């Protein structure tokens, strides 16, 4: 795992994208590179001890949909350091940074069944009061909850599932 | 137990009092598990020294707050943990229960009772890693702690707020001397604490049976981290014991604490340190192993009346609080100059050096004069003991060197022949049986008998029977004097004459 | 005392088999905000012993 | 179904990658086909995401990356009970005596928690070994631990063979022998000595040989402990023989160095004292039964100060000290009577008669060790007439506490003798008091009870 | 001896209570799983939100 | 305005991140709100990318990641001058007595360079201490270093008190007593014995004792020294007592290990002879005043070759040995005249 | 997995144009400072043993010409 | 260990099964004599510790004896064989015990040798007998004895 | 190499090497920079191979003979330092000088209790 190596590159890419008003394009560009990083043949090439320069050129070629500023520079700098396998994380970090500056939170909700869209809108407005961000709910239908909902807002979690209450009662006994 | 309605009403009360609502909590995932250390991902608001709650009603202590993970040590069996389990951050820096209510109960490092007798009744919690009283908040040590051993109480007086190192090779009566000090504390204001670090469970079972048998258990807290428990529990135990003792210290009472094998705490801290990749030092012990023992032992202190008055917010006025520590250190072949021994000797205010070749020769307790000292000294000692005992230590050391010379010199001067007899009798007199603590009056009159020559005819032999008969005679007739001596400890020419009259009457009229 | 407590437990266990029927309904009705469905007893007695 | 794949092999250390949902917990046993052989792996660490770091129990040769790994969702688990008696097994509980399958009924995992201090049973019932010097100078109780300290060639292994025989056809209790770091020659000699002496049917043998990977040698002590704990649960008073603790600590050092843990004081592993505690804390008596134990401890380069013997001393209740000087004199067992000790040697548990006899023997031998140099410089005819008697009585004591073992017969041809504690005390108490001042010294050498001494003198 | 018999009485009472707890909470789990409706689930969610 | 963020906490070592341009310098002091109490961090290294590695002058427990850190633009600063006489202070220049507050007019940074070569006094002079044994067998150079080697019970404290008295009454100087890495009991009884002798009015005390985190035991000696330097600038002759310099060396070793530097000859830090010289070079005579120093020294394992004694003896000008035999003879001061030495 | 003295705004400068060597080879920037040892980024023209001039009037001695940075004292 | 544990004596059934007949009754054997070099006689080193732990015995050759002229400089009593007489002809096994006891007594009485003519004649006869045995063991290279 | 050329011409040659230890020391100085983990007392892992690759080719053959005298410095007078200890096996006659005898002034300061020959 290489969160720690991806942090500098993500921060540099984002801090550059706001100097040139193209965060939205950079995100899709990094997502394209992160997908090319996963291929079975390309992952065999990245493991191979080619010279950083020719390995970078062998990586530029498979992605022409890329700015001069973005691909031909970021990919080369990451190749000189041998960091290209970090791209899937440089993406996620980038997204996160964006969500930070845009004052947004990707709250996740989990339930045994669909919510009434009044429950869910109340959840949105209430989390937006609990936090200080525009929330973006996404639901999951997990049956083991059976009733109630889990609201996860990053490291904070609120558990109202009947299974959670049952197992807590199990440990009050 | 036929009243199963008791079981149904217990369960009904548990169901009724169950709180149905839920609250927000901060949560992380276990990413790695090895050798007792876990790495946690998440817990942005974890704080260094916090208690993290694992699935299974046990805790880990967050020691490393790295940039993207929390390195914590599990307090208990780790092996069932796995990557992907989720942990919750408690808002608490490492706590332990404290108070009178756990006085007389057996608990582990986290204050959970391993005694079986139900839950504790503490009052509040105390932070384990606390800070000692400052330079201006302390007071001089000038009150006695009696260990009940003639050798220590005469030669090496211990004061309330002193730190005396019990140091010696393996199997020389260190644990015995410590638990006999605890048992003596029964019927004194001093509350006792025994912290066993790395001890095998059979030793702890024996210790608790002997504490309850001699009735000392109702006075004392027993803190257990057995040889098989995780090193985190062994490393962090003495600090829990120190907090439980400091509760009493801060209220203007007296406590005494024994740390059994601080050398095993240093080994457990070395293990936990190396497992976190921290750089090593002189013998692989981490760099701050001194600051491990120091910041523990400096909490043992006597605090002045203004400190306890301000701490307790005016509820106690005249009292001075104290906590007395007796750390135990195990040396190898008596090399005092080892690393951890010479650190702890540089920390404490004295040492009771126990010599193995005296112990095997039946000299029990095997305290070695000369090399053992109390730097607080006679200020702690009671006046009668200070008067009687002044010579005994130097007399014994010079007797030992003279008796070393003697083996090569038969047919020797008749002047040294008497010093070398009187030393051999005093060295024979100062040993005593395993669980027999002796009060200040009993020790005082035995030492008066030894110092004022009343032995020299009985100097033959059977001096043990003489000592037992003398105690039983004085207990039969002159108990009002034993009472005066035990209550006041004072010494007068009138008391000197009384003691002369006692030994004159004993020697003429009784047998042994 | 061993033989006394053994028969005392043996006697208790039979009555606790009655009590557990009640206590499982208590534990269910306590944690859902509209109370549990009547005459569902067949599944509880399938659990009961 | 198998779901892991091998991703590294570096010596005995193998890394296996699993799907993020199914990662094996610590100490789980994985299984892989090393060709036609079946290799199990023990999970040591969960490092990183989905990767698992393991020690191979069999040899690691022939493994290749990408092999499929099946995870058995249990630790290494072994057969236990009566079925084990008189079999030879390895750390995995697989037979190696070629007598076919074990024919088990039950299996137990080798990793488990020790008894709590509340479950222990305080006991003082002394064992009665057939050995004069050990019964006299170092008595030990049920549930206690005995360490046979000494160099190489002093007789630890044959002393343990003698103990197994004496506590298997005099007192008919079961026994378990865990040979951690065994020498195959000595293991075969042990197997044939026990099969020839008819005791094989009351001993359960586990061997981890010296030519096996480190963790395979390490786990074996836990396998033998797990069998002794099964026999304890049945109410027996079992006796567990550990053939060398020093090689257990060396196997721990090796395993810890392979995993790349940062080493300790003398290169030993950091976990040294916790491994020793996890081993020795399971060996205790309990309210239902008891495990007594005797452990051979090799002291390297003749110092009791390095971490291994220094760390094992904390757990023993009795220590026997063997010396090659006494053995080279030709006295067996070569126990040093002055340096061997016990916690249970005090009047309150052994009685005043035994205590006085032992202290008198030690005093006589110390006085003789003093007189030896005056004898050497001056000559014996200068000693005083009471010292000329201490000399003879000490010399006869020093002979009488030698003894012929039943298992040493193949070394000497003479038959062995079993001596009750009563006869031992009676003999020494008689010798010290001068009842046998009329017998030669050689009348006491390599005899059993004092009756054999008087009868040999009558023959001599 | 009486204090040890009291310790064994505590042990047996706790073991029985634990067995009935485990059985009763599994029973409550199966009761709640069968004995549910959307009006109760909505009511639970509306108490949460 | 706070500008930094805590990024790591590992023991007493704290890493904090600043904007790329606002990075603190090497010995600057930062501070944090550790709950209610403020905590001071002394920077030790500048790592790449705005990260700065510091050591906490206090208890590290309770620190979260992401806490706001405020960058003070100067090193640790302590009060100096007459105002500090008779008080007790810790490393940070805060009263740990309870007499209230220090009315100092001025504050000085504890870090600075030693006197320049052209600034040293072009002369050599003796210090008349007034004690026969010391004045005869081991004279004191004005501005020299002196080692005290005796044990305990030998009257060391009475020697220090007599020196404190004489340097004030007969001469016209003051004194600073820096107790680094020693028992709290002894500092408490020493304070009581100095106030029971009317010398407390003439000495300024600074304490970092054994119960203190490593950074306090490291920097307390520099706090004491920078007060002695403020007395020097006023034109006086000053005495500086260091209650155990071996503990200054040992706390430097602990901090070095915490920072993760490779171990030197016997495990000591690689910077030992520099860390020692940076202290001992400020204790010199100058053509405005002078600081003389009396330093209690401890020799590990009685080895005069160990790197710590070997580095300390390079600086000492005189050496006074205290012996219990001379005290058993009832001779005070118990100075051993055969081993006592002066160059 | 560890960083190698490549940091956010230097990566950003390389992002602006990869061939930053179009700038002067004559100078660079301090990147870290620890116990008198210094790490410098840039100085493509530096040669081992060279005197490097610091702000104020001070010099450093270039000991290491590594892949991307100069180590000096 | 996995090198040295390959030196073994093997019973007749293993030989008969391995060779698939064609050999019967006979036992196979491989004997290993590893050599180790120690730095200034220290046994506490790593590789000496391992190999001393693995093998069945040790022959310790010492330079203080070799210089004095005792060649081969085998140091008895510090050197062990765990096989003993089982690997000796019965004549050798009979005759060796008195050699062992004579050298053990010589080693015990060795200290007094620097003050020989302070001693008693009884111990003197043991001291000068142990010297004659030590002198008798000395032997020239390439002269094997039957 | 020059000694080997004179050997292959069929001659017999004298080779004097004035301190062989410096060859291994220069290898130690370089070794860490080449990225090789240090060994026993700092020396390169390849100490014994680096020494044997030089020492084994300075030998007499059936076409010619090389007689050679090597000085072998021993650091800190420690005869058990890895470099002396691994050098001793290569030579045929080893003369061991000692500082104690030289302090007597007895030159040549040979220790006769340590010097030997094949
Ligand atoms: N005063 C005494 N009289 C008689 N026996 C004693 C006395 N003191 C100790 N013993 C006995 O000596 C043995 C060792 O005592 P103890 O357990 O205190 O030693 P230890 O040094 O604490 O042991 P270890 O160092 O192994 O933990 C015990 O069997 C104890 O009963
Ligand atoms: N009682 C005895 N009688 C005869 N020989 C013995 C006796 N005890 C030990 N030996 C000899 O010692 C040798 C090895 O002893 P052993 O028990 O292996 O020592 P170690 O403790 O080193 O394993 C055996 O070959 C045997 O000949
Ligand atoms: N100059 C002196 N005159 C008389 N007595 C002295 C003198 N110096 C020391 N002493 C005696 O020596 C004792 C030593 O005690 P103390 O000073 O506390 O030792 P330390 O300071 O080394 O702990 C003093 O209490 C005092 O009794
Ligand atoms: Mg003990
Ligand atoms: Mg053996």
């Amino acid at each position: 795992e290489f969160i720690t190596v991806a942090r500098p590159y993500a921060k540099a890419a984002f801090d550059f994208a706001v100097e040139h008003q193209s965060v939205e394009r950079w995100q899709d560009m990094l997502a394209f590179a992160a997908e090319v990083t996963k291929n079975e043949q390309m992952a065999e090439l990245l493991s191979g001890a080619l010279a950083p320069e020719t390995l970078a050129e062998s990586f530029i070629a498979v992605a022409g949909e890329q700015l001069d500023e973005n691909g031909q520079n970021l990919i080369r700098v990451m190749a000189e350091n041998g960091r290209l396998n970090a791209l899937p994380d440089v993406l996620e970090q980038f997204i996160h940074l964006r969500a930070v500056s845009e004052a947004t939170a990707e709250v996740d909700v989990i339930s045994a069944a669909a919510l009434s869209e009044q429950q869910l809108a109340k959840i949105s407005a209430a989390m937006e009061k609990r936090l200080s961000r525009k929330v973006k709910l996404n639901a999951k239908i997990d049956k083991s909850v059976m009733a109630g909902v889990i609201i996860r807002a990053g490291d904070m979690v609120i558990d109202g599932s009947v299974r959670g209450r049952l197992e807590r009662l199990a440990d009050v006994l | 137990q036929l009243n199963s309605t008791e079981i149904s009403e217990l369960i009904k009360q548990r169901i009724a009092q169950f709180n149905v609502v839920s609250e927000a909590h901060n949560e992380g995932t276990i990413v790695s598990v090895s050798d007792g250390v876990i790495r946690i991902h998440g817990l942005a608001d974890a704080m260094q020294g916090e208690m993290i709650s694992l699935p299974g009603n046990r805790y880990a202590i967050a020691l490393n707050l790295e940039r993207d993970s929390v390195g914590a040590v599990v307090m208990g069996p780790y092996a069932d943990l796995a990557e992907g389990m989720k942990v919750k951050a408690t808002g608490r820096i490492l706590e332990v229960p404290v108070g009178r209510g756990l006085l007389g109960r057996v608990v582990n490092t986290l204050g959970a009772p391993i005694d079986g007798k139900g839950p504790l009744d503490h009052d509040g919690f105390s932070a384990v890693e606390a800070i000692a009283p400052g330079v201006i908040e302390r007071q001089s040590v000038d009150q006695p702690v009696q260990t009940g051993y003639k050798a220590v109480d005469s030669m090496i007086p211990i004061g309330r707020g002193q730190r005396e190192l019990i140091i010696g090779d393996r199997q020389t009566g260190k644990t015995a001397l410590a638990i006999d000090a605890i048992i003596n504390q029964r019927d004194s204001g001093i509350k006792a604490i025994y912290v066993a670090i790395g001890q095998k469970a059979s030793t702890i079972s024996n210790v608790v049976r002997k504490l309850e048998e001699h009735g000392a258990l109702a006075n004392t807290i027993v803190v257990v981290a057995t040889a098989s428990e995780s090193a985190a529990l062994q490393y962090l135990a003495p600090y829990a014991g120190a907090a439980m003792g400091e509760y009493f210290r801060d209220r203007g009472e007296d406590a005494l604490i024994i740390y059994d094998d601080l050398s095993k705490q240093a080994v457990a801290y070395r293990q936990i340190s190396l497992l976190l990749r921290r750089p090593p030092g002189r013998e692989a012990f981490p760099g701050d192993v001194f600051y491990l023992h120091s910041r523990l032992l400096e909490r043992a202190a006597r605090v002045n009346a203004e400190y306890v008055e301000a701490f307790t917010k005016g509820e106690v006025k005249g009292k001075t609080g104290s906590l007395t520590a007796l750390p135990i250190i195990e040396t190898q072949a008596g090399d005092v100059s080892a690393f951890v021994p010479t650190n702890v000797i540089s920390i404490t205010d004295g040492q009771i050096f126990l010599e193995t070749n005296l112990f095997n020769a039946g000299i029990r307790p095997a305290v070695n004069p000369g090399i053992s000292v109390s730097r607080v000294g006679g200020a702690a000692q009671t006046k009668i003991m200070k008067k009687l005992s002044g010579g005994i230590r130097t007399a014994l050391a010079q007797y030992r060197e003279l008796a070393a010379f003697s083996q090569f010199a038969s047919d020797l001067d008749d002047a040294t022949r008497k010093q070398l007899d009187h030393g051999q009798k005093v060295t024979e007199l100062l040993k005593q049986k395993q669980y027999a603590p002796m009060s200040v009056a009993q020790q005082s009159l035995v030492l008066f008998a030894a110092e004022r020559g009343y032995l020299a005819d009985v100097e033959l032999s059977k001096i043990g029977s003489f000592e037992a008969a003398l105690l039983a005679y004085v207990d039969r007739d002159h108990a009002p004097l034993m009472q005066e001596i035990n209550q006041t400890g004072g010494y007068n020419d009138e008391i000197e004459g009384k003691l002369k009259g006692i030994l004159d009457s004993f020697k003429a009229t009784q047998s042994w | 005392a061993q033989a006394e407590i053994e028969a005392e437990r043996k006697r208790a266990r039979e009555e606790l088999r009655k009590q557990v029927a009640i206590l499982a309904v208590a534990g269910a009705e306590k944690i859902i905000e509209r109370s549990v469905d009547e005459a569902a007893n067949s599944d509880i007695v399938d659990k009961l012993v | 179904m198998a779901t892991g794949k091998i991703v590294q092999v570096i010596g005995a250390v193998v890394d296996v990658e699993f799907p993020q949902d199914a990662v094996p917990r610590v100490y789980d046993a994985l299984e892989v086909q090393n060709g036609n052989e079946r290799l199990v792996l023990e999970v040591q660490q969960q490092l990183g995401g989905g990767i698992v770091r393991t020690i191979a129990m069999g040899s690691s040769d022939g493994l290749r990356r990408g092999l499929d790994v099946k995870d058995l969702e249990h630790p290494i688990e072994v057969p236990v009970g009566k079925a084990t008696l008189g079999r030879i097994m390895n750390v995995l509980g697989e037979p190696v005596d070629m007598k076919g399958e074990i024919g088990e009924e039950e299996r137990w995992a080798i990793h488990r928690a020790a008894p709590s201090y509340e479950e222990l049973s305080n006991s003082q019932e002394l064992l009665e070994t057939g050995i004069k010097v050990i019964d006299l100078m170092a008595p030990f109780a049920k549930g206690g631990k005995v360490g046979l300290f000494g160099g190489a060639g002093v007789g630890k292994t044959v002393n343990m063979m003698e103990l197994i025989r004496n506590i298997a056809i005099e007192h008919s209790g079961y026994s378990v022998f865990a040979g951690v770091g065994e020498r195959t020659r000595e293991g075969n000699d042990f197997y044939h000595e026990m099969t020839d002496s008819n005791v094989i049917d009351k001993v359960s043998l586990v061997y981890g040989q010296m030519n096996e990977p480190p963790g395979n040698r390490l786990r074996v002590a836990l396998t033998g402990l797990t069998m002794a704990e099964k026999f304890r649960d049945e109410g027996r008073d079992v006796l567990l023989f550990v053939d060398n603790i020093y090689r257990y600590t060396l196997a721990g050092t090796e395993v810890s160095a392979l995993l790349g843990r940062m080493p300790s004081a003398v290169g030993y592993q950091p976990t040294l004292a916790e491994e020793m505690g996890v081993l020795q804390e399971r060996i205790t008596s309990t309210k239902t039964g008891s495990i007594t134990s005797v452990q051979a401890v090799y002291v390297p380069a003749d110092d009791l100060t390095d971490p291994s013997p220094a760390t094992t001393f904390a757990h023993l209740d009795a220590t026997v000290v063997l010396s090659r000087q006494i053995a080279s004199l030709g006295i067996y067992p070569a126990v040093d009577p002055l340096d061997s000790t016990s916690r249970q040697l005090d009047p309150l548990v052994v009685g005043q008669e035994h205590y006085d006899t032992a202290r008198g023997v030690q005093s006589i031998l110390q006085r003789y060790q003093e007189l030896k140099d005056i004898i050497a410089i001056l000559g014996m005819d200068e000693l005083s007439e009471e010292d000329k008697l201490v000399v003879a009585r000490a010399r006869k004591i020093q002979r009488f506490l030698s003894q012929p073992f039943f298992v040493a017969e193949v070394f000497t041809g003479s038959p062995g003798k079993y001596v009750s504690l009563k006869d031992t005390i009676r003999g020494f108490k008689g010798i010290m008091e001068g009842e046998y001042d009329h017998l030669p010294e050689q009348a006491f050498y390599m005899v059993g009870s004092i009756e054999e001494a008087v009868e040999k003198a009558k023959k001599l």
